[PDB]
This record gives C-alpha cells, structure tokens and sequence, in this order.
C-alpha cells in the first residue's frame, strides 16, 4: 500500500511496526531483511521493568531470524539477561545448532513445547530442524579437507551411503559448506578458498559503514539548531 | 645560444600586454603584432619579466617579404635597462592566432640580437582553451635524418606563471573568481578530474583527424611522427593479471581508513550536540532573571 508515514509518529508506533515486519517476512521465506527490523525494534523500544516482556518477545524472535540466515547470535545475549530463564528453552535451541546435533535439537522441542505455541516461535522452529542438520556437516568439512563420505555416514549417524549424498548435495547449492563430492575417488575434498581480502567484497562492505556514517553528520546538523531558535525567541540578555 | 631552458614561467603582466597591445595596435586577423619580449634567461627558469609593442605588418604574397622596425628595438633595449637591469632580450611574440612554417623566417632575425635561442611565443588572440592559450617553442638545432641534414625545429616547453606580491594581488584584485586551477580544496579537485577527462577526449580527436588526412586525403607517410605514436600503444596497461589483482587490494585499504577516518568525525560531530545543548540549558536560567526583571517592570506600566 505504501503510506506509512515518519513525519511526526510517536516512537512507541515504530517499535511494534517493527517487530510485526520481522514476523510476516520470516513465515514467507525472507530472513534477509527481517534481520536489521529486529535489531532496530529492540532499540526503538526503552529498556524498563514494565517494557521488560516487549523486550522478551524480541529476543525469541531474534534467535530464528538469524539463525535461518546462517548467522549463530550471541550466546553472550541471553547468558547476562535476567531473561536467561524465559530465554531458556531459546538457548537450549542455539547451543544445539552449534554442536550440530540433531538429537539435542528434537529433544528441546518436545519438552518445552506448551512455552513455544504461546510465543508463536514454534512454527518457525519446525524450519529451523534444517538449519542443525547443514551445521553437522559444516562443522566436518572445516576439519577434515578430505574424508570418505562413508566415515561421515557413521559421524553423524545418517542411513546410507545416498543419504549423507543429498544433504552435502544441497548444501553446496546454497553454498554453504562449499565442497565438491566424489563418487570415483572414494571421499569428499573440500574446495574452500576462504580469503575475503584479495575479493572485491571489503567495498561492498565499507559503502554501508560509511553511508550509515554521514546519516549522522546530518542528523547532529538539522537537530542542533531546534531549541536555539526557542531561547531566542524567549526575552534575555 | 643555450638550449637548457626546461619550463618557461611567464608573468600575468607579459600576457596580458600583449593581448593588451594587439587591438592598441588595431589589428585583426592576417596582420600582426609582434613585439620585444624582456626577461632573464640562460637558466632553467626562464622568467619572463616584461614586453612591448613593434610595429609588424606581414605581406604573406611572398614570406620572405616582411617588415620589421629595426632601429626602434635598439633604443628601446637601452632605456629599460635603466629602469631595471634584469631586462635583456629574450625573444619576441608573435600574436597567433597559429603556428605557421613561416615563423622561422622572422626567428633568424631575431637570433642575431640574443644570447639565448629566442622564445617564440605564440599568444592565441581569440583564446581557445578551458587552458591558457599561449604556447612556447624555443629553436632548438640538432643533426637529423627526416629528409634533412642539420634541422631547425621549434620544439614546445611548458607555459605556467610566477607572479611578484604586488602581481598576484593586482590579479585577485580583478577578479571576482576564487580560482580552479589551484587544486587546492576537495571542492576544487572535483572540478578539475571532469576538465581532464574532456581535455583528454579533445586532443585524441585531433591525433584520430590527423591520421585519417594521411590515408584518404592523401598526406605522406612520416614514419618519425608514426613512430612515436606506436610506443603509446606499446606501453599500455593489461588487465586480467596480478596487476589488477594488486589495485583491488590497493582500494582496500584506502576505503578502511575513509571508514576509520570517518568514524573520528561521527564522535566530533556527536560530541558537539552536547555542547550546544549546555549552551541552551544556561540561557534558560538567564531568561528566568529576565523573567523576574520583567515581571517588576509592568507594574511600573500600570502605574503610571
């Protein structure tokens, strides 16, 4: 529709229009641009006791945005809250993509689960199964340069020789273990590179910190003058 | 004769002189003013100190008909030595508004008088150029082999100013300009990347016409200039190399420490804001005492 308008709205309007933006894009299979709407909604909404809850909703929510887009968040975050106890059945979900176990990941899910309907986390959680299963195997091609698609098998506890096949297939389609397999040869070889400085990628980077940079020259500039103008208008010396 | 002079720098005075001089003499195109030109020379520095007007009148029927006043150069050198010493003979002007092959005629003439080979300067007279519109060329000789057995050619130098205290605040003082030549500000250096780039455009057009002249109206084939030529194509950049791979971490670096650089100025910016609103805060407490001052006054109003 387009009309949503930042010309004189309160800042309590923005908050929750936010956190509702970051919600509809994640369901429909977007987690690009539901990322920088969560951070931003924590920060519109202040920091008390009787907000504390809003606080709690964004939280859970940040955990699934970030880690579909294949980013782990802070464990850091939720450790040095005192929301670490609603964050709980939340942190038990971070630690198991982490290790890359699928067991952990299935068990969290069955025993919290009258908590995560409430919060409407839950569906997003279903989706977040294949986000464990890549990090499994993720983790094995850091290591290990090449091993034989066999000794994988047994790692991660997968049923055949076709199964261990079709994860690490789709995984470089997305490319994100990076690898390539072979059948003919008896073992998968990873083809990583993994240099960024001598790619065409710190530009790409270094346009948004510095654009983000000036937004606020201009922002101190136009703001500064405002209550000036007021004194002025008021008798002194 | 010396054939070391490397740059010549030329005052806004001797430019402005004789272009001053070319319709104080009332000629227009095909008639000429030639005048003496004075300054210090033997040196590198080439430093161009004053001119005055000849009379000149060119018959181009036949080139090799030509007037010149000869006893008037004479008297005059002896009189400018008196004011100033540094004045000697340095050449001679000739006002455009082109080169010809007819200039080296009139430049034997003017060898005789020198120590140094004479400046032929050729000042544009309509002025053509986002650049300045007057060339230098010194007659240089030397052995060579273009169909010739000894050649005089005129060879350019640079044309670029010097002024005095006096001069330079004489030329400020005309004009209404803050300058673009200068590369001073970052204001004035982007101004001045778009005029190289159509400076650059405009010459290579002129080396494009100049060869299709040869090859389709017929000029003769100059391997010498030709020559020359295909060294430009000979040195040129190739990419898709280890060369270009070295600039892309080149502007790396550059663009961190803009970012790095910049995130200085987000804390100077920032921290300003907190000053100005002190500066608010403090001129509420001032408007109070007026308050109180003002609040006294109309009952004086009303009183009287």
């Amino acid at each position: 529709k387009l009309e949503y308008p930042h010309t004189d709205v309160s800042s309590s309007l923005e908050a929750r229009y936010f956190f509702y933006l970051s919600k509809i894009n994640a369901i429909q299979l977007d987690y690009s641009t539901a990322n920088e709407y969560i951070i931003a909604a924590i920060r519109k909404a202040p920091h008390n006791s009787k907000s504390l809850g809003f606080l709690q909703q964004s939280n859970k929510l940040h955990c699934c945005i970030q880690l579909l887009m294949g980013d782990i968040p802070e464990l850091s975050f939720f450790h040095q809250s005192n929301m670490q106890k609603s964050l709980l059945p939340y942190y038990h979900l971070t630690k198991a993509v982490k290790l890359g176990d699928l067991k952990k990941f299935t068990s969290t899910i069955t025993k919290y689960k009258q908590l995560l309907l409430k919060d409407d986390t839950y569906q997003l959680c279903v989706r977040l199964r294949s986000n464990v299963i890549k990090t499994g195997i993720r983790i094995i091609s850091l290591t290990y340069k090449k091993i034989s698609l066999r000794d994988i098998c047994l790692k991660l506890n997968l049923d055949s020789e076709q199964t261990v096949e079709y994860m690490v297939s789709r995984a470089i389609r997305d490319g994100v273990i990076e690898a390539k397999i072979n059948h003919e040869d008896g073992f998968i070889e990873t083809t990583e590179l993994l240099n960024i400085y001598d790619s065409e990628d710190p530009q790409q980077v270094f346009d948004e910190r510095i654009k983000f940079a000036n937004q606020l020259h201009d922002e101190y500039l136009v703001s500064m003058r405002y209550p000036e103008d007021k004194k002025t208008q008021q008798n002194e010396k | 004769m010396s054939l070391q002079h490397e740059k010549v720098t030329i005052a806004p005075l001797v430019l402005l002189s004789a272009l001053d001089h070319y319709e104080r003499t009332q000629t227009k195109e095909n008639k000429r003013c030639v005048g003496v030109i004075l300054g210090d020379a033997n040196s590198s520095t080439i430093r161009v100190t004053n001119s005055f007007a000849l009379p000149f009148e060119e018959d181009e029927k036949n080139s090799d008909v030509w007037f010149l006043d000869h006893n008037y150069i004479e008297n005059m050198n002896e009189m400018c030595k008196k004011i100033n010493a540094k004045e000697k003979l340095i050449g001679w002007y000739h006002s455009g508004p082109k080169l010809r092959a007819s200039d080296l005629k009139i430049n034997e003439l003017f060898k005789k008088y020198t120590q140094n080979n004479p400046l032929l300067l050729i000042v544009d007279v309509k002025q053509q150029g986002v650049g300045l519109p007057t060339d230098a060329y010194v007659a240089i000789e030397q052995v060579k082999d273009d169909g010739t057995s000894t050649e005089k050619t005129f060879l350019h130098l640079p044309c670029t100013i010097e002024a005095e205290e006096a001069e330079e605040i004489g030329v400020e003082h005309l004009l209404r300009d803050v300058r673009d030549q200068a590369a001073g500000g970052l204001s004035i250096r982007l101004t001045n990347q778009l005029k190289s780039l159509k400076g650059l455009q405009s010459k290579l057009k002129d080396v494009v016409e100049y060869l299709d002249k040869v090859i389709n109206k017929e000029l003769p084939i100059n391997h010498t200039i030709l020559g020359k030529l295909q060294d430009v194509f000979n040195l040129l950049p190739n990419l898709g190399t280890p060369d270009d791979d070295e600039i892309d971490v080149e502007n790396h670096d550059r663009i961190n420490i803009s970012n790095n650089l910049q995130k200085a100025l987000t804390v100077k910016t920032n921290d300003e804001l907190m000053v100005i609103y002190i500066s608010n805060l403090v001129r509420s407490i001032i408007a109070f005492d007026d308050l109180i001052e003002n609040k006294i006054q109309n009952k004086k109003i009303q009183e009287q």
